[PDB]
């Protein structure tokens, strides 16, 4: 009871500002993903 | 025949002595109500 | 039918179109034995794994995590307001 | 999260928007009855069963029925009302009938009378009922 | 069902709870007791006759409510067995003629002959025996009952069909045809009607449909012709003046 | 004569084949109804592939 | 009582225990006429 | 089937504006302009006209 | 005999706004007034009657 | 703003128009109760009425 | 008849009723995470290059 009745003073939600990241982060994520893909290609060629 | 009448699932022993239909029971949809205790439930007035 | 959330986790319920059966004790010995054996306060901890089955759930837990930081300060008005909802309250206001 | 009444897959909804037509709907339902001659003497017929002649009836009211044995459209038929009066002749007259289910509170929409495939007279009745979100 | 304490003036049956309590004071005289609502020798020939009844009814092709009573009429005729020593197929055919009349839609013996081997005379003979056998009355024929299918067989529009019916109706009310078979009369009226519309047909074709001849219609026509103009309904649209109605 | 075959609605052998919306509405039929089902004793039946 | 044809909408009193057909149209689907006892609604 | 007489959220009267919307659009006013000229502004009252399907004009094709 | 059923029209009527400028203070609540079901002291009677004849 | 006290809400709420549907399962159709109702005849077990 | 808006929503006399106070977070009743992305209120008295009044 007391935490619901405080919770209408504080309030809560989920938008899509809660679901996005800054460019510095996105660029770093893209860099590592590209490197991982290249490594798989190197493994494939040696097997042949 | 009297074997098929006293036989298995929905017979006279698996269907009328162990499992039987009981009077005095009502079912209704559930909805929240945070103003109740744990010890309580809220019954509508037509079922009651 | 209307029930408290803390009771959702034993029954494994959710409120998107479930249905729940209710049985009514008729004699007086059976109402006494349900009262002294199987009430919902008497079944908080389980013998299966010697821990409780019911704990704070859903919004209440998130709000409690945000009600108990160190930068959270309550003015006099909502101290009056929130202390209106305690059934186990002394009658005394704690000094801030 | 507003007051706790929308926890664990629920929704709070505006009451004074429901009063302006929000998500209001209607609900129709039809019933069939067919008079039949199952035997040479056992014969059925649509008629208004009278208390002293017919015998197997319940004490429910039979005033809404017309002379034919069917309810004219427009009346407000509630639960446990009789809508079709069908009497069987006894080898005097032993009446049957059709009653509503419980808790309908409908309004009789329209009544149709015609002949089905094997040529027995039969009728269809449609009941209208409005459903406001709750 | 009897209570020692007091007399029972009324015992309502509660359909909803499947219960029986007595209103005047109250007592379940009965609680939870009311539930809430080659081998064939006989008629080997009768059994086959109803297949043959069905096989006879099938040719006419119509909702067979007439047939079930035809089956019960025979069953009844069979049971008395006063007329047992007679041909079954004639009785079946006679049962059939009767049912159509019993349904208020008789079919001509001529038609009934089409679906059976029995002479019209033997059907008529058997018919009277059944009337006597089952002791039941009949009804008189009306022309309009055959206005529908014949005009249909000619694909004549309702207006002609309905006009004919009035012409027929007016003619019989005036008895312009004393003793004349209403079949030949209806047909001449139909002829007159068809002759009053673009849908004209030769008497022989009509005669062929009514199962009669063209000379048979010619006489009946001669009897109705004097009143050809006035016999028509007030709601009609000529395709040919009554003056220009042919003579034969 | 041999017998009678059911007819799938809106086929080339139905009474509604190649009609215009002014006539489909005149027989109390919906111009948007797709067709492709049978009418058997009042009911509407559909065949599953 | 009084019935309404399903095609031409011409009212015609059909007597008890009588065949079900229109007149001037020859049709076999009849609709019963609306009642004359009055029922009141709420705009609510 | 027919334009509601009141917006479900505000309560502003929206029923009388249906014919006008068709006319302004007919005049080739772009939809954005038409709504503004009618005077609806809040995006709860614009949803009323922007997303309305008029089924009453197709039930008037069946003879009574 | 229109396309909408009876309870559809009874609902689109209640939401029509009536001029309530000055005579709301002279009207009793129909549950307080000492009259019968209705009287010109706690009510106002309307009437509609339309018939379509042209095509 | 809060509707009961008119105060502002500390968080900002995500609001916008969406498209909802009304399913067929209504509650007027799923409520039922029994208390000493009609019983059968042969086995005297509770029966529907 | 006569009534008010607690009976039914056909008896209330008003469309939307706007209301607001403290157009700039001088009291910090609401807390912006990034106070720069928020449009300035219609009633504000701040400069064009400010976000909130000082607490
Ligand atoms: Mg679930
Ligand atoms: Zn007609
Ligand atoms: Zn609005
Ligand atoms: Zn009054």
């Amino acid at each position: 009871t007391v935490i619901n009745n405080w919770l209408l003073i504080e309030g809560h939600t989920i938008g899509i500002g809660d679901s996005i990241a800054d460019s510095k982060t996105y660029q770093d994520i893209q860099n590592t993903i590209k490197k991982a893909k290249q490594d798989v290609i190197e493994v494939i060629e040696k097997a042949h | 025949s009297l074997k098929q009448r006293l036989k298995g699932k929905e017979g006279r022993v698996r269907g009328n002595l162990m499992g039987k239909r009981v009077d005095f029971s009502a079912r209704t949809v559930i909805t929240p109500d945070p103003n109740l205790s744990i010890d309580q439930v809220g019954v509508p007035r037509s079922i009651a | 039918f209307r029930l408290n959330l803390s009771v959702t986790t034993p029954y494994n319920a959710d409120f998107d179109g479930d249905e729940m059966n209710l049985h009514l004790p008729q004699s007086l010995e059976t109402r006494a034995e349900i009262q002294e054996l199987a009430m919902v306060p008497r079944m908080i901890v389980t013998p299966q794994s010697n821990r409780p089955v019911m704990g704070i759930v859903q919004d209440t837990l998130t709000a409690v995590r945000k009600f108990t930081k160190r930068d959270v300060f309550l003015e006099r008005g909502e101290v009056m307001n929130l202390l209106m909802f305690l059934s186990t309250w002394d009658g005394k206001v704690p000094q801030p | 999260s507003y007051t706790g009444y929308n926890q664990e897959d629920s929704v709070i909804m505006n009451r004074s928007a429901v009063d302006r037509g929000f998500f209001r709907s209607v609900f129709y339902r039809s019933y069939k009855e067919q008079e039949s001659k199952k035997g040479f003497d056992q014969e059925e017929v649509f008629e208004k069963p009278t208390r002293e002649t017919c015998q197997g009836m319940r004490h429910a009211i039979y005033d809404k029925l017309d002379d034919d044995g069917l309810i004219a459209p427009g009346v407000r038929v509630s639960g446990d009302d009789v809508i079709i009066g069908k009497t069987v002749t006894l080898p005097t007259k032993r009446d049957c009938s059709t009653f509503l289910r419980t808790s309908e509170t409908g309004i009789v929409d329209q009544v149709m009378v015609t002949l089905n495939q094997e040529g027995y007279k039969f009728c269809k009745i449609r009941v209208r009922s409005v459903r406001i979100p709750q | 069902v009897t209570c020692p304490n007091h007399p029972d003036a009324i015992l309502v049956e509660d359909y909803r709870a499947g219960d029986m309590i007595c209103p005047e004071c109250g007592l379940v005289v009965g609680d939870r007791v009311i539930d809430v609502g080659t081998m064939s020798s006989s008629d080997r020939a009768m059994m086959n006759a109803f297949k043959e009844i069905t096989t006879m009814a099938d040719r006419i092709n119509l909702p067979r409510n007439i047939v079930d009573r035809t089956n019960n009429l025979f069953k009844q005729v069979y049971e008395q067995k006063s007329l047992k020593g007679r041909a079954n197929d004639a009785i079946a055919s006679a049962c059939l003629y009767i049912a159509c009349r019993q349904e208020g839609v008789p079919r001509t013996f001529k038609e009934i002959c089409a679906v059976s081997r029995i002479s019209k005379k033997e059907i008529g003979r058997c018919f009277k025996l059944i009337l006597k056998a089952l002791e039941t009355s009949v009804d008189l024929i009306t022309t309009g009952d055959f206005m529908s299918r014949f005009c249909s067989n000619l694909c004549l529009p309702k207006q002609v069909q309905m006009a004919a019916t009035h012409i027929a109706r007016k003619a019989v009310e005036l008895d312009l045809v004393p003793g004349r078979s209403p079949i030949s009369v209806a047909a001449a009226a139909i002829y007159m009607a068809s002759q009053a519309s673009a849908e004209k047909r030769t008497q022989k074709e009509i005669g062929d449909i009514a199962g009669v001849a063209d000379v048979t219609i010619r006489q009946s026509y001669r009897l109705i012709y004097p009143r050809a103009p006035d016999l028509f309904p007030t709601d009609f649209k000529f395709d040919t003046p009554v003056d220009k109605l042919p003579q034969l | 004569f041999i017998g009678k075959i059911p007819i799938m609605l809106r086929s080339t052998y139905c009474l509604l084949n190649g009609l215009t919306d002014r006539d489909l509405c005149e027989l109390n039929e919906c111009p948007l109804d797709p067709g492709g089902y049978f009418i058997i004793n009042g009911s509407e039946k559909v065949l599953i592939a | 009582m009084i019935y309404i044809c399903g095609e031409c909408h011409t009212e015609n009193e059909i007597k008890s225990r009588d065949p079900i057909r229109c007149r001037e149209c020859g049709y076999r689907i009849m609709y019963k006429k609306r009642t004359k006892r009055l029922v009141v609604f709420d705009a609510r | 089937m027919i334009i509601p007489v009141r917006c479900f959220t505000c309560g502003k009267i929206v029923g009388n504006k249906w014919e006008a919307y068709l006319g302004l659009l007919q005049a080739e006013y772009t939809e954005g302009d038409a709504l503004d000229a009618l005077g609806l502004k809040r995006y709860c009252c614009r949803r009323m006209l922007l997303a309305h399907v008029d089924l009453i004009e197709k039930l008037l094709n069946y003879a009574p | 005999s229109s396309v909408l059923h009876d309870e559809f029209i009874a609902h689109r009527l209640g939401l029509i706004p009536l001029t309530s400028d000055d005579i709301v203070d002279k009207l009793q609540y129909s549950r307080d007034c000492t009259c019968e079901e209705f009287c010109p002291e706690c009510s106002v009677e309307f009437t509609l009657d339309v018939r379509c004849n042209e095509d | 703003y809060n509707g009961f006290t008119g105060r502002k809400i500390t968080s900002q709420i995500f609001i916008g128009p969406t498209y909802y549907q009304r399913l067929k399962h209504m509650v007027d159709d799923k409520i039922h109760s029994r208390a000493r109702g009609p019983i059968q005849i042969l086995n005297r077990q509770p029966m529907e009425g | 008849k006569k009534g008010f808006g607690k009976e039914h929503a056909k008896w209330n006399p008003t469309a939307g009723v706007a209301f607001e106070y403290d157009p700039d977070n001088a009291l910090r009743h609401t807390v912006y995470p990034k106070p720069e992305e928020w449009p300035k209120s219609e009633y504000s008295e701040l400069d064009e290059d400010e976000s909130q009044a000082p607490y």
